[PDB]
RNA sequence: UGAGGUAGUAGGUUGUAUA
DNA sequence: TATACAACCTACTACCTC
C-alpha cells in the first residue's frame, strides 16, 4: 500500500519534497529517503504498490536509482502489473531520446510543463488503477514538515546575556544652586560660551552652576552667599516632591538634563579626540597620529578605504527616568588625508552605507566598548568636571540583559 | 542584570484549516483559502512592453530556484502554488506608441509632463473598461525606462475615481539583464532572489484579483484595530493635516476583515498632529457601524494605535460616543529610540520577539532581528526595536504585544516573513499618500485592491 | 513604482524661562 | 514677534540586499 520515489540525492530534491507532501496530503502513504540500504530493498519488493523513478540529466545515470530500478523491474516481472513502474519527467535539457534502458519503452508524465498538470494527471492514473488510499489527512503533511524539515530551526531554551548601549551614572553632584548674580551678570553676555555648566532658567535666580568661581569671566566677586538657593540633587529626582510655586518636578529634570548634555560636549574639549557637526547633535572622534598602530586595545579605530580613511565616533544624550543614563550612538566619520575632513556631506553618506555591510554586532559591540574606554580616565569611570570640586561620574560598564529562550548561532 | 520576557510568534490560517508561520511555506504546500477561477490580464504599454510581459508571465509557469532555497524558498510555480490560471494568452492589449510618449516628454513641464503621462494611460484604462466586452481584472502598467525619471499616486487616484484595480511594473523588474548599462553589469541583479521576485509579484497579482491569500487566527474576538496616521496635505493651499484610518476586525465567526477607514478629517493647524472633538466622534461613530453592520453587534473592546500621542480633548469625544461596555484603549507606537542590544557571545543579533518591559504601561518589542526558521537576519547592522506605550486606557502590556505581532503578521502586499511594525500604520500611510495628491474625492473605497 | 531595511540631510510644534 | 534649551513630530534623498 506504499509509493516509491527514486531520486537523485543532492539534486532533484526540491521536487521531491514538494510531490511527497503533496501526495501525504490527499491519503497516499509514501516511502522515500528524504522522510526517513537492505530496508530499501525489502521495501520495493514486499511493500510498495507503484514505483515512480524521476528522470533528469542529474539522474539517469546515478548507482542507487539504477539499483532499485533493476529490483523494481524484478518484481513487476512477477507481480504480473505492466504500470509498476512510472517515470516522471522534470527536466527541459533531457531528450525523450537520451532516457536510458528499462524504461525508456514507458510513457512518461511530462512535469515539465507544470507540475499542477502533472500531479492532477497523476492523480488520475491512481484513481484509475484503483491505488489503495485513505481519506485526506492533511495535517499529517504539516507535521511531518515540522519534524523532518524544521527540527534543528526552532526556538531553543537557552540563556544568553545581552549588552547595551545605556552607561550609567553612578553618582551625581549633591546639592543644586540657584544663585541671584543680579546686575553682576550683564543681560547680554551669552551663558553659554561659560566654562562651567549654567543656564538662566527660572525667574531670575539665574546660572545654574553646581559650582562657584566663574571668575576671570564675569569679574564681580561681589556676591552675598545668603540669597543663593540650593536645593537637593536626590529630592529633584525619584519624585521626592521638590516641586514647588519656585520651580516644579517635572522642569527640574529636563532642567539636570541639560547640565548633563552641556557637561559632556565641554569635556570632551579637553581629551584627544575632535568633532563632527551633524543635523541635531554633535560626533567626536580620534584622529589618525594618535594611538599606537590604530589599536587601542587590539580593536582597530580608525583604517583605510581605498583612498581615504575612515574613524569611528560617538554621539551621546541624557535620560532619566529608568536610571540616569548616557545613551551612546555609533557613528563612522570619513576624512582625505587622516587628519582632515572631508567637506562633501554627499560622499559621505555613500561611504558610510558602504563600509557598515561588512560590520556585524561583533565589530559594533567591541568598536563602541573600546571608544568609551578610551575616553576614561580613571579605571571604572570617566570624569565630567561640571565644577572645581564636583563631578558627574559615569560608569565604563553599559548595562546588561538576559534572557531564558534564545537560538543555536550558525557554523 | 535585567529580563527579557519572550512572547511566542503568531500563526497563520491557510486553506484546510491549517497554521503555520510562514506564508512562502504554508500556501506552497496548503495554499490559499478562496476559489478564483483565473485571473484576466491587461496591458498598457509600449509593444516591447508586451513581449517583456509575456515573457516572464510564460517563465514564471515553471518552478524557479534561489540561491539560497532556507533563507529564500523556491517557487513551485503559480499553477501549483495557488490552483489558478494566469496566462499569458488571455490578454487584453491597448497600445501607446512610441510617438506618443516622445510628444509628451520631449520638453513641456514637470507638473505638465507628470499630468499629461496619467492622463494618457487612464484615458486608454478608463476607455478600454467602459466600452468593450472582454473583462479585464488586474490592469498592468507596464512603464518604460523613460517614464519614471509623483506618477504613480497621481495614477492610482484618477483611477481610484472609477475603481479599477491597477499594477504598476516597470520594464527594469521583468527585463533586469537586459537593461545592462554601467560597464556590463545589470544595475539591479536579481540572479540570487528570482524565486522571492516571482513569490512577490504572483502574491501581489492574486490578492489584487479578489484573492484570499491567507488569515490570521490567533486575536482576540470582538476586539477592533484602528490606526491612525496624519499626513501633511499643508503643500498646497490653506495648510492642513489629514487623517486616515484602517481597521482589522473579525467576522462573526472564522474569518478576518481587514479595510480601511476614510474620508480623511482635516486639521486646521500647522504642527497640531491631532484631532477635534467633531471629527473624533464620527471617525469613532463610522468604525462603530462598520463593525456593527458586519458582526450584527456591537465591540467589545476598540483597540486605537497611532504614532502620536492622543490628549484629553479627542478622548472625552471617543468616550461620548462608545455605548454600552465597549472599553478604549490608545497605544503609541514610535519607532527610533535609541536602544540597542548587542550580543556578548557571536557575530550574530539578538532573537526576534524579546520584549523589554520597562513599566506596566511601557515596553521594547522587538520585530527585527534573527529568524531561527530562516537562520539569517530581517535586517542589517543591529536591529533597533519599537517602543510601545498605553497612552489612554487600562490593558495588559502583554496582551497588547501579543495583538503587535498579530498586526505585524498581515502583510499582502509582499509575501515577506514579517515587518517592524503594525500593518495597519503602513497601509494607512499608503491611503493616505495616494489621497493627498487626488482632488477632492468623496467617499473613497474602502478596498485596498484600488489603494495598494 | 516587486519588496524590505539601514542612515543622512532638512525643517516644524509644545513646554517653561527671557525679549 | 524674536535668542537659547529639552521632548516629540514629519518628510525627502541615497545606498545596501544578508
Ligand atoms: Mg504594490
Amino acid at each position: 500500500n506504499k509509493i516509491f520515489i527514486s531520486h537523485a540525492t543532492p539534486e532533484d530534491d526540491d521536487f521531491t519534497r514538494w510531490l511527497s507532501l503533496k501526495l501525504i496530503g490527499l491519503g497516499y502513504e509514501v516511502w522515500c529517503d528524504i522522510l526517513f540500504w537492505s530496508t530499501i530493498e525489502k521495501e520495493i519488493r514486499e511493500n510498495t504498490c507503484k514505483f515512480l523513478i524521476v528522470s533528469s540529466t542529474a539522474g539517469n545515470k546515478r548507482e542507487g536509482v539504477l539499483k532499485e530500478l533493476a529490483v523494481a523491474t524484478k518484481v513487476k516481472k512477477h507481480l504480473q502489473d505492466d504500470m509498476f513502474i512510472i517515470p516522471l519527467a522534470i527536466d527541459e535539457n533531457l531528450s525523450y531520446d537520451d532516457i536510458n534502458i528499462e524504461i525508456v519503452r514507458l510513457n512518461a508524465i511530462d512535469f515539465k510543463k507544470s507540475w499542477a498538470k502533472g500531479l492532477q494527471d497523476l492523480l488520475d492514473a491512481f484513481e484509475k488503477q484503483n491505488v489503495p488510499k485513505k481519506p485526506p489527512d492533511h495535517s499529517k503533511s504539516n507535521l511531518l514538515y515540522q519534524q523532518i524539515f524544521l527540527h534543528d530551526k526552532q526556538a531553543i531554551e537557552k540563556e544568553e546575556t545581552y549588552d547595551s548601549n545605556w552607561f550609567p551614572i553612578i553618582s551625581f553632584p549633591n546639592e543644586l544652586r540657584f544663585h541671584r548674580y543680579d546686575w553682576r551678570l550683564p543681560k547680554q553676555f551669552d551663558v553659554r560660551t561659560l566654562a562651567f555648566p549654567a543656564i538662566r532658567y527660572k525667574e531670575y535666580l539665574c546660572t545654574f552652576a553646581w559650582e562657584y568661581d566663574f571668575i576671570h569671566q564675569l569679574p564681580k566677586t561681589e556676591t552675598y552667599n545668603g540669597q543663593e538657593s540650593i536645593r537637593i540633587s536626590t529630592s529633584d529626582i525619584l519624585s521626592g516632591r521638590y516641586d514647588t510655586d519656585f520651580i516644579r518636578n517635572y522642569e527640574c529634570q529636563r532642567l539636570i538634563v541639560q547640565l548633563i548634555n552641556k557637561a559632556f560636549e565641554l569635556r570632551m574639549k579637553d581629551k584627544n579626540v575632535r568633532e563632527y557637526q551633524m543635523s541635531k547633535t554633535f560626533a567626536y572622534w580620534i584622529e589618525k597620529g594618535k594611538l599606537e598602530k590604530d589599536k587601542f586595545e587590539k580593536i582597530k579605530l580608525v583604517g583605510k578605504q581605498k583612498n581615504k580613511y575612515w574613524h569611528f565616533g560617538i554621539s551621546a544624550a541624557g535620560k532619566l527616568y529608568p536610571s540616569p543614563v548616557l545613551m551612546v550612538s555609533s557613528h563612522i566619520i570619513f576624512t582625505m588625508d587622516g587628519i582632515n575632513l572631508i567637506k562633501s556631506k554627499s560622499i559621505q553618506h555613500s561611504s558610510r552605507r558602504k563600509q557598515g555591510k561588512n560590520w556585524w554586532n561583533d565589530k559594533w559591540r567591541e568598536k563602541l566598548l573600546a571608544f568609551i574606554r578610551f575616553l576614561s580616565d580613571d579605571q571604572n569611570a570617566i570624569y565630567l568636571n561640571v565644577g572645581s570640586e564636583e563631578k558627574i561620574l559615569i560608569s565604563n560598564k553599559p548595562l546588561k540583559f538576559f534572557g531564558k529562550m534564545s537560538y543555536v548561532t550558525p557554523s | 542584570m535585567k529580563e527579557l520576557i519572550y512572547i511566542e510568534e503568531p500563526s497563520i490560517l491557510f486553506a484546510h484549516g491549517q497554521k503555520c508561520t510562514d506564508p512562502r511555506d504554508g500556501l506552497a504546500l496548503f495554499g490559499p483559502l478562496n476559489q478564483i477561477y483565473g485571473i484576466k490580464s491587461g496591458v498598457v504599454g509600449t509593444q516591447k512592453g508586451l513581449q517583456i510581459f509575456k515573457s516572464y508571465l510564460d517563465k514564471i509557469q515553471k518552478p524557479i530556484y534561489n540561491h539560497n532555497n532556507i533563507t529564500r524558498p523556491m517557487f513551485p510555480g503559480f499553477e501549483a502554488v495557488f490552483g489558478c490560471k494566469w496566462e499569458s494568452q488571455n490578454i487584453v492589449f491597448k497600445e501607446i506608441t512610441d510617438e506618443e510618449i516622445r510628444r509628451y516628454l520631449f520638453n513641456a513641464s514637470t507638473h505638465k509632463r507628470t499630468y499629461d503621462l496619467v492622463t494618457l494611460f487612464n484615458d486608454k484604462i478608463i476607455t478600454a473598461n467602459k466600452n468593450d466586452e472582454e473583462r479585464v481584472d488586474v490592469w498592468f502598467v507596464i512603464v518604460p525606462e523613460e517614464i519614471y525619471k509623483q506618477f504613480h499616486d497621481q495614477l492610482k487616484a484618477r483611477l481610484l475615481e472609477h475603481t479599477i484595480p491597477t499594477q504598476i511594473l516597470r520594464e527594469s523588474t521583468l527585463a533586469w539583464r537586459d537593461f545592462k548599462n554601467t560597464f556590463g553589469a545589470p544595475i539591479r541583479d536579481f540572479s540570487k532572489i528570482e524565486g522571492h521576485l516571482a513569490w512577490t509579484i504572483s502574491t501581489a497579482a492574486y490578492y489584487k484579483a479578489g484573492g484570499k491569500p491567507w488569515k490570521l487566527g490567533d486575536i482576540r474576538p470582538g476586539v477592533c484595530y484602528l490606526g491612525l496616521v496624519y499626513k501633511k496635505i499643508e503643500k498646497s493651499k490653506n495648510p492642513q493635516n489629514a487623517c486616515c484610518a484602517a481597521q482589522m476586525f473579525l467576522d462573526n465567526g472564522d474569518g478576518t476583515v481587514f479595510k480601511g477607514e476614510v474620508g480623511p478629517w482635516y486639521n486646521p493647524e500647522k504642527g497640531e498632529y491631532h484631532l477635534k472633538p467633531k471629527e473624533a466622534k464620527a471617525l469613532l461613530t463610522q468604525a462603530l457601524e462598520s463593525y456593527k453592520e458586519q458582526n450584527k453587534s456591537y465591540p467589545k473592546e476598540v483597540f486605537i494605535h497611532a504614532r502620536t500621542r492622543f490628549n484629553d480633548e479627542e478622548w472625552n469625544a471617543f468616550n461620548e460616543v462608545t455605548p454600552k461596555n465597549t472599553n478604549l484603549v490608545g497605544v503609541t507606537i514610535t519607532k527610533s529610540k535609541p536602544l540597542k542590544l548587542y550580543k556578548t557571545e557571536g557575530a550574530f543579533p539578538i532573537m526576534r520577539g524579546n520584549a523589554y518591559i520597562v513599566d506596566e504601561k511601557k515596553a521594547f518589542l522587538w520585530t527585527l532581528g534573527f529568524v531561527p526558521k530562516l537562520q539569517s537576519t530581517l535586517s542589517m547592522e543591529v536591529p533597533n526595536p519599537i517602543f510601545i506605550e498605553i497612552n489612554k486606557g487600562e490593558a495588559e502590556i502583554q496582551q497588547v504585544l501579543k495583538d503587535i505581532l498579530a498586526l505585524t503578521k498581515l502583510n499582502y502586499n509582499a509575501c515577506i516573513y514579517a515587518d517592524g511594525e503594525p500593518v495597519t500604520l503602513r497601509f494607512a500611510n499608503k491611503i493616505g499618500e495616494i489621497l493627498t495628491a487626488s482632488t477632492e474625492i468623496k467617499t473613497p473605497p474602502l478596498a485596498f485592491k484600488y489603494y495598494i
